[PDB]
């Protein structure tokens, strides 16, 4: 029972769980924050990422001029930016039987464990995850692929160099470990051994163990998994939304009786307030629309920017701003408004009300009869001819370091009358206008997150509270920004567990009551023999049919317990014909002397002792006499 | 001297779930070591053997099994593997990490006998497991490790164990013997015909292979592929898609079958659902099997050629360029009677380039033996050439291609093809319109054979072909007329 | 104990309802109307089960199987009046769908009857908002141990079949699946999960269907040649069922053929189609999910709208309008203007139901009040049920235990019996209307067991002693809320009587003049003799040990002819024990 924990990261995590035999692969995050240690990927050259200066270190010894180069005071590696996989080496991936996936935010790493591990099990996830995912992993390759960049850095991974390196690139985990992009085989063939489940399917593995799903809320196609025998159960939540959202709610239901509550996934800033952060939005959007310039917002192509644009459309209607137009600029883009249109039943049960009537769900289509919304592919093309300044721009990755928004990012980057507005989690603020800085484009760090933070984490665990609680360290430690204050944190009453990157932790119950299933005529050949009041007692012997992990019991020893009485031996045996039998006491027992088969038996406290000579008949006799003056266990 | 150094930095921390697998992690993510001493420092991996924590006992080995892949130690990494194995059977970590060691070394190099591939066998062969700890992996392990060309009777009474897993790797032990030879036996034939309907997923995908491979190696059954082919046809009409794509391809691995029961196929059902199902897998998988077994078959191939004008509206464009080729590989002594007009309306696309050129390269391979079909045939690929001005040089080819293989056909076509009106004069075509050239080469392609055709010209069409033969060598051929001797 | 009750649909079509009863739980297996004579007699007879009085005490849920209106029919009679506050699971296509199809045939029954008793909008809208609607491969517990189970079939837009767990216990009802896969629709797949009960269609049994391209290769020349000679192509063909996919059939051949006709579709539902298939494209082909991007398949931009104005007009017109039966009124309208004509076709779609107008012309006769038959007909089959061939494929596929054949007629039911119990030989029934088909079904109970036990059974188990009786061991406590089965040795240590060793002893007195330790080495060599792979050996000290048996040379007694020697044995080694006195009483060799 066996939690081997593979992703240091708390929100992309990727954690093997040897159960009975399964090896319960959850969830594969590709980590990101690593590509923010590099230099940007602009489609077209500019002057200023092409002329920077090159940092030396003091010591002159290696050629580190041409590798990495520096900016402002903060210094980044010249290269095709990395990504910070799992530990691929610390158990044998091809022993991983099924992957589960609960959301598309931790998907990103599946070609990487699945093409190159051995790995020929199965991986399990919802169709609107696998689509979404499908769109992303798309969108990822296509940025990275446009402008090719060979990796050309590799000085900067030895031990010296790196601890001789400054800040923030001291700051950095395995960077041995880091591996380039994948391609478009593997992202073929990574989504053909998944397999489409439904939420809360109940679905089994290998004869023995169960596995299903449930609503999470965090993201249209989000799921929370149970991983469960018929007497133990460990659940696995990784994001949720009990604010009110658009996608199926959160189920509380099969969360309860449960002993595992492992707590991947929560907020990356518990101090926010979601409603009134997206009133900022709106505000800062209609301030810089209303002086006169553009916006540009750092997004992926599905998640919060579909909730972004209901209320944008809504602020259009209380603002008079029609004339500003709404550009979405994504190589999925026409697909990826497709996928929110289509993927509706997924939705709220008010929003599956919704779909009832004969009316689209998400209210962009409402945007594109209106021709406000304009998506295209690229650029390249359709966007040359009908750009109009100012505008609204959702731009490609939000890292800052390969897509469209590279583009946008500078060009627009010069005046203070534009400004750039960062929406979305788990990429910092301050790093990812590090290589942009010196600059003067007006930032306004506007982060929208949808995670539940910790004060319904304490409510979730006080109400289907678990046997153990399994989370990262920056759950239980003080997080190192507002590390002063103790109150947003973990806050449960059984010892709560801590696991880091790449470590090993067993959990500690132990598997001791299992199950198996009975044909009827050997339940009809078995007799009750109630001895102590309540307590019921019966003989059972079969054979056991193995066969897929679920055993069977199938036709073809119980002892004695029970001190017997030397009096009614004696008088039952006067009772039965036999005759002239004489009783002798003895310190604690009774010597019994049968003269016919010259018997002698003596009884003490829980024990007897029966002595004859050379007979058979008399024998069995006596074998079904006492024992039937007892009872059978 | 650094592997000396990290043991003793490993011995002097000495943290339980801390410096261990911290250090392992480290030092094979790190760098290999590439010497000999990495032996010594398996004599290092000997000095933490005997500890606790088994977890990084299980690392600890598998770092050692990565060293022995690097082939830098030799028949002490493999006694002190099989020491370990004898004495450190502790749990199934352990198992997995001694049996991944033997598995790195039986293969590490040598690969040969005297107790390298004999001695390792037999101690996995007799430390089974009690439950999946070595079950799976030791099959794979006797697998790998072949005795002697005479051993399969442990597999043989494996096929009916409990796991489903460790029925795969039974399986996939099976594949390692056969692809060393090995001259198997006649009872997998039985044993594997009672193994389709194990109930379960991923055993059938490959029970179907292990069909496939004691089928063809000799029929000899009662008659043995017939039935074997039944089943896996019948195997094709299974739920799942996987094993859909592994009974079509691994039928279309098989190239000797009965011929009468090969057209049963279609008729009384295996290709008739084959084929609408799923995406461009099992398609693929199932046309492919049809180019073969109408290249093997010189009959049948009326039936495949109308199985395949059927799925033209598949709407993917690989599944079109594959069946452009399927069809186009099985273009010998086939004629199109009434099955052309679709194959030739299948051109009207967008952009569709390498379509097209597949397309141009069906055309020129086809056989047709009607008149209609030439002119419907022209008619459409002019159509082609007014709507994109763009490959003019590949319809020269196809044209030059179709004019070279059948000349019979457009000797009526040439009275009404071009202007050559009885008592009118008849003008001088454009020169420069690359349409009217096309017509030509078509034209002068197909005047090399029949001698009735000459005659059939007027002025403007000998100098014409004095200007083709002069410029567009490669394009037209050289003829017997007397204007150009 | 499972019990069936087919009120209607047995050796019928229309009216399709079926109870259910396993382990005193009754589960509603589809409703729908008869699809035929006016009469009282198209609604179930709800008296059977309840007469005066309630059904939410009997029945427990109520399953839809699709959108037909005979597998959809009778719904708003269950809510209202004869009443049902429960809850009615079925998919989320079939509950976008039913309300306005059944409010069509609202329509139709109003413009037929001028009858209030059909019934009103409020009270349909009434049995809709107490629809708990049912998504893919999915669970519902319904209220502690009734799980129903929904699964893809592919007859129409959000078609299913239903599967029902009881404890253990496991039915199968399968509405009108098609495993010949549609154009825009899949294929059926059930895991194969040891059904008890398989309710199948079995519409189409007689014939065995061609591929798919015979069907619309056919279709297609008959409709070429009807329109080469002018004449008007008018399919009798109801609501979105076969509707859309002869739709695509006909925009794909005058889409590639370029051949100019003004064909129309039909008012009413006309654009809701539009709106419903492009909301539910994960119910739809696997074709379509991907091949969706690029524009609309599901807008036609060679189809234009019809109104009854435009029924006059000569030149090529190829309309279809609603219903599939011709026993609307409006199709009626159209085929009884239609009546007196030579150069015209009308056509059927699928099969018929008895008393319509498309049964009477399917029989081949003239007279219809009469309209004397001048028109063509050809029983083109697009109607998505399963030949034999599907009815093989699923069920060799699910392998049930029973089976019991609905939603056909006669002779195919014999038909397909005896095929079935020919080949998979598994007991086929008939059922009929209104009898009550019961299965005694094998009971199940699931007790523990320790862990331990288990352990040692698969450690003697995978050693090579296989093929015979072990004889495993232990014991079975009851509490009423869990039936536990535990080992013997926790057993004594819970229940707390401690473990009671046993010493049974016994005299071997032989009568013999060998010595005494003669005579304990004969008893050491006979018992090794005899007790073939027995753990036989000589302790030092001159006494025996078979397994946990201890034969012991004793002092000699007062009989000089009589020798003693003691055997002990515990009760675990019982038979053993009672075996070696018996071989000891027969005598030693001499
Ligand atoms: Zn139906
Ligand atoms: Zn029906």
């Amino acid at each position: 029972m066996k939690l081997y924990c593979l992703s240091g990261h708390p929100t992309l995590p990727c954690n093997v769980l040897k159960f009975k035999s399964t090896t319960i692969m959850l969830d594969c995050g590709l980590d990101m924050t690593s590509t923010l240690n590099f230099l940007p990927l602009p489609l077209v050259q500019s002057p200023r990422l092409s002329n920077l200066p090159g940092w030396s270190l003091k010591d002159g010894n290696a050629f580190l001029d041409k590798e990495l180069k520096e900016c402002s005071g903060h210094v980044f590696v010249d290269s095709v930016p990395e990504f910070c996989l799992p530990e691929t080496e610390l158990i044998d991936l091809s022993t991983v039987d099924v992957i589960l996936i609960s959301n598309y935010h931790c998907m990103m790493a599946l070609p990487y464990i699945t093409e190159h591990t051995g790995f020929t099990g199965t991986v399990y996830a919802t169709e609107p995850t696998v689509q979404i995912g499908r769109l992303l992993m798309e969108e990822l390759v296509n940025f990275i692929e446009r402008v090719p960049k060979a990796q050309s850095a590799s000085l900067w991974k030895n031990k010296d160099i790196q601890r001789l390196l400054p800040s923030p690139l001291k700051d950095a985990v395995e960077v041995s470990t880091w591996r380039r992009c994948y391609t478009m085989q593997e992202v073929n063939s990574a989504l053909s051994k998944i397999q489409l489940v439904g939420y809360s399917q109940k679905i089994e593995l290998f004869g023995a163990v169960q596995v299903t799903p449930l609503s999470s809320g965090y993201a249209l196609g989000s799921s929370n998994w149970i991983i469960q025998s018929h007497y133990e159960k460990v659940s696995y939540v990784s994001g949720s939304s009990l604010l009110t959202t658009h996608p199926q709610p959160m189920d509380q239901a099969s969360l309860k009786n449960s002993d595992v509550l492992v707590l991947t996934g929560l907020t990356q800033i518990p101090t926010a307030n979601p409603d009134g952060m997206v009133g900022e939005f709106c505000s800062n959007l209609a301030l810089t629309v209303r002086n006169g310039g553009n916006v540009l917002v750092p997004c992926y192509p599905s998640g919060v920017i579909y909730d972004l644009l209901e209320c944008l459309y809504q602020y259009i209607d209380s603002a008079g701003l029609s004339s500003v137009p709404l550009y979405f600029i994504s190589p999925v883009a026409n697909s990826s408004l497709e996928f929110s249109q289509i993927f509706a039943e997924w939705l709220c049960h008010n929003k599956q009300s919704k779909v009832y009537l004969p009316e689209p769900p998400f209210p962009h289509a409402e945007l594109i009869q209106t021709n406000k919304l304009k998506h295209y592919p690229s650029i390249h093309g359709d966007f040359s001819n009908d750009f109009r300044q100012p505008c609204v721009v959702f731009t490609g990755h939000p890292s800052l370091r390969f897509g469209d928004v590279v583009h946008f990012m500078e060009l627009w980057g010069k005046s203070s009358l534009n400004t750039v507005i960062f929406t979305e989690p788990d990429f910092s603020y301050l790093e990812a206008l590090a290589p942009y800085q010196p600059l003067a484009m007006k930032c306004i760090y506007c982060p929208i997150d949808t995670r539940l933070n910790f004060i319904q984490v304490s409510k979730l665990l006080k109400e289907v509270q678990p046997l153990h609680v399994v989370c990262p360290e920056q759950y239980t430690q003080p997080p190192p920004a507002q590390s002063h204050r103790m109150d947003l944190m973990i806050d449960c009453q059984p010892p709560a567990m801590s696991y880091r990157r790449a470590e090993v932790l067993a959990l500690p119950f132990k598997r001791r009551y299992e199950k198996i299933e009975i044909m009827p005529e050997l339940a009809d050949s078995l007799v009750p023999m109630e001895i102590k009041p309540g307590i019921s007692l019966a003989t059972v012997s079969a054979v056991l049919h193995t066969k897929d992990n679920k055993h069977l019991l199938q036709p073809p020893k119980p002892l004695l317990s029970g001190s017997i009485p030397v009096e009614q031996f004696v008088q039952t045996l006067e009772k039965h014909g036999f005759s002239d039998i004489k009783v002798e006491d003895t310190a604690k027992g009774h010597i019994v002397l049968l003269q016919e088969a010259e018997t002698l038996i003596q009884i003490e406290e829980d024990s007897t002792h029966i002595i004859c000579d050379n007979d058979e008949m008399l024998r069995v006799r006596l074998r079904d006499l006492v024992l039937k003056f007892l009872q059978k266990f | 001297p650094s592997k000396s150094a990290a043991l003793h930095i490993d011995l002097c921390k000495a943290t339980s779930p801390a410096d261990a697998l911290q250090y392992l992690l480290q030092f094979a993510r790190k760098p290999v070591e590439a010497e000999s001493v990495e032996g010594v420092v398996r004599i290092l991996l000997e000095h933490y053997y005997k500890e606790n924590d088994p977890s990084v006992r299980l690392k600890i080995a598998s770092l050692l099994g990565l060293l022995s892949k690097t082939a830098g130690f030799s028949p002490d990494c493999i006694m002190d593997d099989a020491i370990n194995i004898l004495q450190n059977e502790k749990s199934h970590q352990v198992l997995a990490q001694l049996l991944d060691t033997l598995l790195a070394i039986g293969t590490k190099l040598p690969e040969n006998q005297a107790i390298q591939m004999r001695l390792v066998d037999v101690a996995c062969k007799h430390l089974t497991d009690t439950s999946h700890g070595v079950r799976n992996k030791c099959l794979q392990l006797l697998g790998n490790l072949g005795s002697l060309e005479k051993v399969q009777k442990i597999i043989g009474d494996y096929f009916s164990d409990q796991d489903p897993r460790v029925r795969t790797a039974a399986i996939k032990a099976m594949l390692q013997l056969h692809e060393r030879g090995l001259k198997l036996h006649q009872t997998i034939y039985n044993q594997a015909c009672k193994l389709l309907s194990d109930d379960y997923e991923q055993v059938r995908s490959a029970a179907v292979q292990l069909i496939w491979v004691v089928s063809q190696l000799y029929p000899e059954s009662i008659r043995l592929v017939d039935d074997a082919f039944g089943k896996i046809c019948h195997m094709v009409s299974d739920g799942s898609w996987v094993v859909r794509v592994q009974a079509a391809k691994l039928l279309g691995s098989m190239e000797q079958v009965s011929s009468h029961f090969l057209e049963q196929t279609l008729d009384k059902g295996a290709f008739v659902h084959g084929l609408e199902d799923e995406m461009y897998e099992v398609r693929i998988a199932a046309v492919e099997a049809l180019c073969m077994l109408a290249q093997s078959s010189p009959s049948f191939a009326e039936k495949c050629l109308d199985f395949l004008v059927d799925m033209f509206n598949d709407e993917i464009e690989e599944v079109r360029l594959q069946s452009i080729h399927t069809m186009r590989k099985i273009s010998n002594n086939i004629t199109l009677r009434e099955d052309q007009l679709d194959t030739v309306l299948a051109v009207l696309e967008d952009s569709s380039r390498d379509i097209r050129e597949a397309l141009h390269e069906l055309l020129c391979c086809t056989n047709v033996s009607t008149k209609e079909g030439i002119h419907l045939a022209l008619v459409e690929l002019l159509k082609n050439l007014t709507k994109y001005p763009t490959d003019r040089d590949s319809i020269w080819k196809c044209l030059k291609f179709l004019g070279s293989r059948h000349p019979t056909l457009v000797l009526p076509l040439v009275p009404e093809l071009l202007s050559t009106h009885p008592f009118f004069d008849t003008a001088e075509p454009d020169m420069d319109d690359p349409a009217y050239i096309a017509v030509l080469v078509l034209i002068f392609n197909a005047a090399k054979t029949c001698p009735t055709m000459p005659a059939l010209f007027s002025d403007h069409t000998f100098r014409h072909y004095a200007y083709l033969r002069d410029s567009l060598s490669h394009l037209v051929p050289a003829l017997r007329l007397p204007g150009r001797k | 104990e499972i019990r069936v009750t087919p009120l209607g649909a047995g050796q019928d079509v229309g009216r399709s309802c079926i109870l259910v009863s396993i382990a005193g739980k009754n589960v509603m297996l589809d409703c729908g109307m008869h699809m035929g004579f006016n009469d009282d007699r198209r609604f179930p007879d709800f008296s059977y089960i309840t007469q005066n009085g309630r059904l939410t005490d009997f029945l427990d849920c109520v399953i839809i199987s699709h959108f037909h209106l005979d597998h959809c029919g009778a719904l708003p009679y269950f809510s209202e009046m004869v009443g049902y506050d429960g809850p009615i699971y079925m998919t989320h296509p079939t509950q976008a769908i039913c309300p306005i199809l059944l409010e069509d045939y609202r329509k139709i029954a109003v413009d037929k009857k001028g009858e209030a008793n059909f019934f009103t909008s409020q009270m349909i809208k009434d049995c809709m908002k107490k629809v708990v609607a049912v998504h893919l491969h999915q669970t519902v517990q319904v209220d502690d141990e009734l799980e129903i189970k929904a699964y893809y079939a592919g007859h129409v837009l959000g078609a299913a079949m239903f599967q029902i767990k009881v404890g253990s216990e496991s039915v199968v009802y399968t509405g009108d699946y098609n495993m010949t896969p549609d154009r825009h629709l899949g294929a059926a797949w059930i895991d194969k999960c040891r059904p008890n009960l398989l309710i199948t269609e079995s519409t189409y049994a007689t014939t065995i269907r061609d591929s798919k391209r015979c069907r619309e290769r056919d279709f297609l020349k008959k409709v070429h040649e009807t329109v080469e000679r002018g004449g008007k192509v008018l399919i009798p063909v109801f609501a979105l069922g076969r509707a859309q996919e002869l739709c695509i059939l006909l925009e794909t051949f005058w889409e590639r053929m370029n051949l100019k006709v003004p064909i129309y579709f039909s008012t009413g539902l006309t654009e809701k189609a539009n709106h419903y298939y492009k909301l539910f494209i994960p119910w739809t082909n696997q074709k379509i999910r991907k091949t969706f991007v690029q524009r609309n398949m599901f807008e036609f931009k060679h189809i234009k709208a019809f109104d009854r104005a435009f029924a006059d007009n000569p030149g090529p017109m190829v309309v279809f309008a609603t219903p599939g039966m011709l026993h609307a009124g409006q199709s009626l309208q159209i085929f009884r203007k239609w009546a007196g004509n030579e150069k015209n076709m009308v056509i059927m779609p699928g099969y018929c139901v008895q008393g319509t107008v498309g049964h009477k012309i399917l029989s081949g006769q003239r007279k219809l009040e009469v309209l004397e038959v001048k028109m063509q007909v050809e029983y083109m089959s697009f109607s998505a049920h399963a030949d034999a061939k599907g009815i093989m494929q699923l069920v060799g596929q699910a392998e049930p235990e029973s089976v019991l054949l609905v939603h056909g007629e006669a002779k195919k039911m014999e038909f397909l019996k005896q095929k079935i119990e020919q080949e998979l030989r598994v007991n086929c029934y008939m059922p009929a209307n209104g009898e009550t088909v019961t299965l005694p079904t094998s009971p199940s109970i699931p007790v523990g067991i320790s862990l331990g036990l288990l352990k040692r059974e698969m450690a003697q188990g995978l050693l090579p002693e296989a093929k015979k009786p072990r004889l495993l061991h232990g014991t079975l406590i009851m509490k009423d809320s869990n039936f536990r089965l535990v080992s013997s040795e926790q057993a004594l240590k819970e229940l707390g009587l401690a473990e009671h060793q046993l010493r049974f002893t016994c005299r071997v007195h032989l009568h013999d003049t060998r010595k005494e330790q003669e005579t304990a080495l004969r008893v050491y060599s006979h018992l090794k003799s005899v007790l073939k792979d027995h753990c036989v050996q000589h302790l030092p000290d001159g006494s025996v040990t078979v397994e946990s048996v201890l034969l012991q040379a004793a002092a000699p007694s007062e009989d000089p002819g009589t020798k003693v020697l003691l055997v002990s044995w515990t009760y675990q080694d019982e038979e053993l024990g009672s075996f070696l006195t018996s071989l000891l009483k027969k005598g030693l060799p001499q």
